[PDB]
């Protein structure tokens, strides 16, 4: 169940108004700027990038994109492999050494071992992946349906079977 | 003393009856290098004596140190040897220590080296006393950063043999535990006591998700005097899958004493849809 409030609506409206006004101001700035040529083109490109990103931005979409990137990062981290990362680190160290040497000829070397540890052990368990339901300007609530108690006692001396159940009235929201 | 450098040599010889003391120290100075050697031997009797030998060599960008000493007391003996090589950023420490008295001897191995700014260490200790061996090994390549641990502890005896093996890694993000233990217990005081040990523990962890499981079986049978056949058979196994979206666990506990047994079945559930637990307490008991 999604919970939305008039405050959310006013927030989105004011956000849109402010974004529109700032886009107008940015367009004014860009036009004044347009009002060495490589540098001028670079400045125009910077202001254009600012305007484009400002137009793209929206609070709900912004939080959605942030959540998307966070989920991607979690998936990357959970699948992270130390052998692959160690090889990548060796690649980067070699790149740095090759660079610094290239500026020298155009200093002692730095080295990192090609370490591996999966050879000695490999996990046998299964780890479920991370799951985060998407995030928007609205609030989410899984409504409570029912609560029920099931009890059974078996013994020739005495027998009990007690049930206690209580739940929500979900017929309508107003009631 | 000369433009070449200082030279110092001294010898002090003293002896009478069983005692002979031969001491010499050779100290030479040459350029940017030092040479020294102190070879000292103190003989109190053929099987009762002390030997010390220290030899140090200093040269530009390298150190060499040798230490060899020997001690003997007829029925007892002790020997030790330690190598030390050091140069800029490279360390190599190795040697041996050995103490023995008749058959009962202890062997130790130590070797520490540092290369590529990563420190490696290996130690081996084995004791063999009165026909009982103890084999505990600390394995190689404990780096010190993003490190790993391996071990092998083994005790062997007629009444009991114990074997323990462990492996774990402390890499930046992911964690793992592989613990496996086995123990057989045999003891006869007031009847046979068969102490059996089955203990396995495994743990794996990673960002935003954790899981584990304990697997233990405990069984012990006691054939005590007075025809008492007592069997203690405890069996518990644990597990739980943990991560923010879904959470649950399980615990199987089986315990029994002779003809009386209890077993409980537990399953913990915590997920978006529901939370709940279920319990089944079943008992078997004797006596009126």
């Amino acid at each position: 169940h999604s919970i939305n409030l008039p405050f959310f609506e006013t927030l989105q409206e004011y956000f849109e108004r402010n974004r529109q006004t700032i886009i107008v101001v940015l367009e004014n700035v860009q036009r004044n700027l347009k009002h060495i040529k490589d540098y001028f083109e670079k400045l125009v490109g910077f202001i254009d990038d600012a305007v484009k990103k400002l137009n793209e931005l929206s609070f709900k979409t912004f939080i959605e994109d942030v959540n998307k990137f966070l989920d991607m990062l979690i998936k990357k981290l959970k699948s992270f492999d130390y052998h692959q990362f160690v090889d990548e680190t060796n690649d980067k160290i070699r790149e740095v050494t090759q660079r610094l040497n290239g500026e020298i000829q155009a200093i002692p070397e730095f080295i990192i071992p090609t370490l591996n540890l999966n050879d000695f052990q490999v996990p046998d368990l299964h780890i479920p992946e991370f799951q985060l339901p998407h995030i928007s300007h609205t609030i989410e609530v899984p409504t409570f349906g029912k609560l029920y108690s099931i009890l059974k006692i078996q013994s020739p001396l005495f027998t009990l079977d007690a049930n206690a159940d209580i739940g929500n009235g979900t017929t309508s929201a107003n009631e | 003393v000369s433009q070449e450098g200082l030279k110092l040599s001294n010898d002090m010889m003293g002896s009478y009856a069983e005692m002979k003391f031969d001491h010499t120290n050779s100290l030479n100075i040459a350029g940017l290098s030092l040479d020294f050697s102190s070879k000292l031997d103190n003989i109190y009797s053929s099987d009762k004596f002390y030997k010390q030998t220290v030899n140090l060599q200093l040269q530009p960008y390298s150190l060499v140190t040798t230490l060899n000493s020997d001690l003997k007391y007829n029925a007892l003996d002790l020997t030790n040897n330690g190598k030390l090589r050091l140069e800029p950023l490279k360390l190599h420490v190795a040697g041996n220590l050995k103490g023995a008295y008749q058959n009962n001897e202890i062997k130790h191995i130590y070797a520490i080296s540092s290369a590529a700014l990563s420190a490696s260490y290996k130690a081996d200790t084995v004791a063999k006393v009165q026909g009982v061996e103890f084999s505990h090994r600390l394995n190689t390549d404990i780096a010190g950063l993003a490190s790993a641990i391996d071990m092998s502890t083994n005790y062997n005896s007629d009444s009991l043999h114990f074997s323990n093996v462990f492996r774990s890694v402390m890499a930046p993000f992911t964690m793992t535990i592989d613990a496996h233990t086995n123990g057989n217990g045999k003891l006869a005081l007031w009847g046979e006591h068969t102490g059996q040990l089955y203990s396995k523990f495994l743990l794996k962890a990673e960002p935003l998700a954790f899981t584990f499981s304990h697997d233990y079986k405990g069984s012990t049978s006691h054939h005590l005097v007075s025809r008492k056949s007592i069997s203690a058979a405890l069996e518990h196994k644990v597990s739980a899958l943990l991560t923010p979206a879904e959470q649950t666990g399980t615990w199987k506990l089986k315990t029994q004493f002779n003809n009386n047994e209890y077993s409980q079945d537990l399953d913990a559930y915590n997920t978006k849809d529901k939370i709940g637990v279920e319990l089944t307490g079943r008992t078997l008991a004797d006596l009126t």
